[PDB]
RNA sequence: GAAAAAAUUUUUUUUUAGAAUCUUUUUAUGAGUAGAAAAUCGUGGGGUUUGUGUUGAAGCGAAAUACGUGAGUUUUCGUGGA
RNA sequence: UCUUAACCCACUCGUCUUGAAACACGGACCAAGGAGUCUAGCAAAUGUGCAAGUGUAUAUGAUUCUUUAAACAUUUUACGCA
RNA sequence: UGUAGGAGACCGAUAGCAAACAAGUACCGUGAGGGAAAGAUGAAAUAGUACUCAGGAAUGAGCAAUUAAAUAGUACCUGAAAUCGUUAAGAUGGAACGGAUUAAGAGAGAAAACAAGUAAAGAGGGGAAUAUUCUCUUCUUUAUUAAAAGAAACAUCAGUGAUU
């Protein structure tokens, strides 16, 4: 690392690339993100706008894993089936692909992308979009809530 | 496949054991390789680059023809070897041995 | 692509073997010297005052 | 080398050569022996002792044959009779020799030894 | 680099041949060159070039 | 703070210099792990240590 | 001044020694480039201690040439005439610091048979 | 004295050479150099050019993409100075002819399997020298996060960049100038 | 004053860990390149030995 | 891909370039604190390569028809002894 | 090369200051030592490997045991970030 | 932290622990306390200055004397700079040095800064032929024809001025 520094470049040269009439010394508006709103406002107001203030109610002991949520999208569902297996759903028109999401990982299937017109697929979530839900009858697969 | 003459001047156009350049005054950068025929640092003096590339060399207190698999052999027995095995560059191999062949 | 393969006693050659996929991936030579040189960092000994 | 008990250190080795107690001493006056009395005795290299009869093969006195005189343990430098030199007042003493530069013939034979040599062979 | 015949062998196999369940590193694949054939004049030697 | 960069989320302003510990010791110290482990196992006859959950 | 020697001309021959070395004793003589202000040489007040300059450098013909006519090499191993040989008319040998007498009585030979001289031939005698 | 704009010189920017030491990509510029120095056609300078940029004007252009655009130029063969990359949002490929700069692998086997063809540059160079009836693609230079922060100042009216926020958090980054309710909003 | 503190190791990704110990293979595998690196390679009968 | 000279058509003497941050060529340009960049040169250690050592090296003083715009580099003599 | 000469030119260097040859400040002299670093987190840059994935975490494993304190491996819905 | 190992891309005696050592000492402080400077002859002193002469003595010198070596003699390796001494050369009317350009002195040098080849007789070395015949070679030596190279000078051009 040393041999490229900027030190390197400038060795003697005094103040060094910081100023001769600075004449370099340490935090001089005052320490950390402490000049915010009162000699930095316009640097805070420019670059971070919506630091300053109180805004909503509080939940005390969050506990993420309970409202925990892993999402697909419709358009990303055909591709959680191989491709060679899509090929056999393609052709064979009397069969559809059942698909356990939740088994793949996920809990909420999003309304994003395009299903494929007149091709039956069945697919298995916690939680469907209102999207997903039409696009799913729109194809004339199926829905299954599961737990 | 994934190599070529041109792709190993690439790789060692800097960097090889034979490659020598002069320090005390920067013009001269040397190229000393078994079947280097000229010594200066190029691919076309590079003995890694011709096909079957043949070199006059002295080592051992012995003026040695070379030729690349690799094969070896020490005025008329030179003239006769250069004639046979061989394929500007015969001239300068005559030349070569004419330097050469003094040498103690 | 076939190469030769050599007894113990080089004088005699014994059964031919077909060179390995191994040996036909490409040369990145800049990234043999960066590894080489993080590895080195790996074995480097801490220091202190 | 395999062994990770002992230190390859030069800094051990160096302190353990000066501190040396007396056994170490010994090995460290340590003389290898004619090639007949090698293979008579199965035995590289014996100990030093007072009456032995040595053959100096090193240094400006070499292919000088005689008796030890005695042996300087603390300076590890044997003298042998026809090692003499002069000194500054032109008194005679002996110069010392490190026991690397010679070669043992006639060793001494006594009970200390005899074990040694039973020990050895 | 100086193999013996068991190693070549081995190798190929490592990098995966035959398949070997535990002999194989997990679902590797080497990698490939971006240039397909490095003799750049033979393809500037060539009639339609 | 100036310029793009965002504010900081650091907290050595307390005396972290007496409050930090470096591990240099890891990969030995898997060694030993394995040593005791094969050890007791050795000692046991080579009869299994684990325990079926 | 200029010293044309065939058509190799060196355009400077007095080296750019330092500003004032002699006035302050802890100076040396090789060059150091003020960073001062008002140092009388960056602010270029004439008639003091000259700077160097990229414009006294040597024509690329010339660029390193001695009035030898011919290119010096250095030279501290045997092995080393192999390259000379095919470059004698355009280079010269000059043996190292370091060289013990029988191998450089032995290179000063081997010069000989490639028939080159070696500029500091007289070393070591 | 001469009066002189910017000196007499001429200072444009960017790119002089590549700045990578890999051995293939050097010998590959030297290649597309050459040709197209000789070439009278813009298409080798084009692509001499777009391979010597650095890797944020490398993006790797989309499989979906590249389709999307062949599929009026049925027989023809995709030149992309950049990397092509696989699609799962992609039901299946209709065979297509492209050259890349890299190739993920499970894309080259789904072209490959297509029945569709995988070109490196040296391969295209030899057969299509010239350029004639080719295509040059190149994939998304604003699709990147960091371009995504760049533009008008967070909280200045109008802005829409992202800002470089401090943490995920609700309470944060929502308040002063960015709701009308606290201070004002942008 | 120096201190522990000191980043002295890295991590060396496991795919160029890979590449490097394969690439290196490859490059062994280059009669030329065993040459260039110093090997004294004259009298060797075959390309990898 | 042959130019010249010396001899006595042939002998002898010199040369005979293809390394992309590369070579040949052309024109324009050349101020500078604070400041930014690039190219260098040197010091301690490490790997690597191929060398230098008591037919005295490093080191040190004095130098050199020495080389470099320059930092410097290289070398001679004297001392010196690893 | 060194050496004086001689003609012409030649104000104490550093320094802060718009401004120092100053009646501005520091400097008797010489030698050695002597000042933008390291960690954390972040950013852009550029390289590199892979890509809708990525990293392999703690740790396990091995016919791994001077150098090995690294290197190598990881019997399909862990976690970070996307 | 105490003790024991093993280490190093660490420091190399103004550094590294304050301490490579007879240093937590000397020494300083009423006391609590504060706290140094400080390594190396040589292979071998079981080679540590014998002897003589002049000296009151210290010392000095030696035809004398150890050592490979004593401007290596224990305030001993190497021994820089500042500093000061000896000899020689120069300079010198209230500074000193410098730059640019010549000069006269004083030194140094032959490596481009002249002389290939040819003949004679010394010293070496090689290669071929089927351990020694044939043959090829480089340095010293005697003298013997080339030549080239630069600096001058004039003329001749081409470029650029000035003149009448």
């Amino acid at each position: 690392a040393t041999r490229f520094k900027k030190n390197r470049k400038k060795r003697g040269h005094v103040s060094a690339g910081h100023g001769r009439v600075g004449k370099h010394r340490k935090h001089p508006g005052g320490r950390g993100k402490a000049g915010g709103l009162h000699h930095m406002r316009i640097n805070f107001d420019k670059y971070h706008p919506g630091y300053f203030g109180k805004v909503g109610m509080r939940h005390l002991n969050l506990l993420k894993n309970r409202t925990y949520c892993p999402t697909i999208n419709v358009d990303k569902l055909w591709g959680l089936l191989p491709e060679e297996k899509k090929k056999e759903f393609s052709e064979n028109k009397d069969i559809a692909p059942v698909i356990d999401v939740t088994r793949k990982g996920y809990f909420k299937v999003l309304g994003n992308g395009k299903l494929k017109h007149n091709q039956p697929i069945v697919v298995k979530a916690r939680y469907f979009s209102s999207v997903a839900e039409k696009k799913i009858k729109a194809v004339g697969g199926q829905c299954i809530l599961v737990a | 496949s994934n190599v070529s003459n041109a792709l190993v001047w690439e790789l060692t156009r800097k960097s090889n054991c034979f490659i020598k350049k002069n320090k005390a005054g920067k013009k001269g950068v040397f190229l000393c390789d078994p079947l280097n025929v000229n010594y200066k640092n190029t691919p076309s003096s590079s003995g890694l680059v011709k096909s079957n590339s043949t070199n006059v060399t002295l080592k051992d207190g012995k003026v040695v023809f070379s030729v690349k698999v690799n094969q070896h052999f020490k005025m008329k027995n030179v003239e006769k070897l250069l004639q046979q095995h061989g394929s500007k560059n015969k001239e300068k191999l005559l030349k070569k041995y004419k330097r050469l062949s003094k040498l103690y | 692509p076939v190469a030769n393969v050599y007894s113990t006693n080089g004088k005699n050659v014994v059964g031919e073997v077909e060179i390995p996929v191994v040996f036909q991936t490409p040369i990145r030579n800049d990234l043999i010297q960066s590894v080489y040189t993080n590895m080195s960092k790996n074995r480097r000994h801490p220091y202190a005052v | 080398k395999f062994n990770k008990q002992k230190s390859s250190s030069r800094r051990k080795m160096r302190k353990a050569h000066f501190t040396a107690p007396a056994g170490l001493r010994r090995k460290i006056m340590s003389s290898k022996l004619s090639k007949e009395l090698r293979l008579k005795y199965k035995t590289r290299s014996l100990p030093v002792r007072k009456d032995d009869e040595v053959l100096i093969c090193r240094g400006h006195n070499h292919g000088r044959e005689g008796k030890v005189v005695k042996i300087n343990r603390k300076r590890y430098k044997i003298y042998v009779e026809r090692v003499t030199r002069e000194k500054v007042n032109g008194e005679s003493t002996f110069i010392g020799i490190h026991p690397s530069n010679v070669v043992l013939t006639k060793l001494k034979v006594d009970k200390n030894r005899k074990k040694i040599l039973d020990r050895k062979a | 680099c100086i193999w013996s015949e068991s190693a070549f062998k081995k190798l190929d196999v490592i990098y995966g041949k035959i398949h070997e369940k535990k002999v194989t590193k997990k679902n590797y694949i080497l990698p490939k060159s971006i240039v397909h054939n490095p003799d750049i004049y033979r393809i500037i030697h060539s009639d339609k070039v | 703070v100036a310029h793009n960069n965002v504010l900081p989320n650091v907290h050595l302003h307390k005396w972290w210099q007496h409050r930090v510990r470096v591990n240099f010791s890891k990969n030995i110290k898997k060694k030993k792990r394995r040593l005791l482990r094969e050890k007791r196992r050795k000692a046991n006859g080579g009869t299994p240590i684990e325990k079926l959950h | 001044a200029v010293k044309k020697v065939g058509k190799i001309i060196k355009k400077r021959t007095k080296k750019f020694t330092r500003f004032q070395s002699n006035r302050f004793m802890r100076v040396k003589p090789a060059w150091r480039k003020p960073r001062g202000i008002d140092c009388r040489v960056r602010r270029r007040y004439k008639g003091t201690n000259l700077m160097p300059s990229i414009g006294y450098g040597s024509n690329k013909k010339t660029k390193f040439l001695l009035p030898n006519n011919k290119y010096k090499y250095v030279v501290k191993n045997v092995k080393e005439m192999e390259p000379l040989i095919m470059n004698h008319t355009k280079y010269c040998v000059q043996i190292a610091h370091n060289v013990s007498s029988k191998k450089r009585k032995q290179i000063i030979e081997r010069a000989k048979q490639m028939n080159v001289s070696v500029i500091n031939a007289k070393a070591r005698l | 004295g001469i009066a002189l704009k910017n000196v007499g010189r001429i200072k444009k920017h960017g790119r002089k050479h590549l700045v990578s030491k890999n051995p293939y990509l050097r010998l590959l510029v030297k290649l597309y150099n050459f040709l197209a120095r000789r070439t009278n056609a813009n298409f080798n300078k084009i692509i001499a050019k777009r391979l010597i940029m650095p890797k944020r004007y490398r993006p790797p252009l989309s499989l979906s993409k590249l389709q999307y655009h062949m599929a009026n130029h049925p027989n023809d063969i995709a030149v992309v100075v950049g990397s092509i990359t696989d699609d799962k949002r992609l039901f299946s490929l209709k065979q297509l002819k492209v050259c890349a700069l890299r190739f993920t692998e499970t894309a080259r086997k789904r072209i490959e399997d297509a029945g569709g063809e995988c070109l490196t540059f040296d391969q295209l160079a030899l057969k299509y020298p010239t350029g004639k009836k080719c295509v040059l693609l190149r994939g998304p230079t604003k699709a990147r996060t960091a371009e995504k922060h760049f533009g008008k100042a967070p909280g200045k009216p109008k802005s829409k960049a992202r800002p470089y926020v401090r943490s995920k958090g609700r309470k944060f980054e929502k308040a002063r100038g960015r709701r009308k309710s606290r201070a004002y909003k942008k | 004053p120096t201190k522990i503190w000191r980043r002295w190791g890295r991590k060396v990704n496991l795919k160029e860990k890979r590449y490097a110990v394969c690439s290196s293979i490859a490059a062994s595998g280059v009669t030329s390149l065993v040459l260039a690196r110093g090997h004294r390679i004259s009298h060797l009968k075959e390309v990898p030995l």
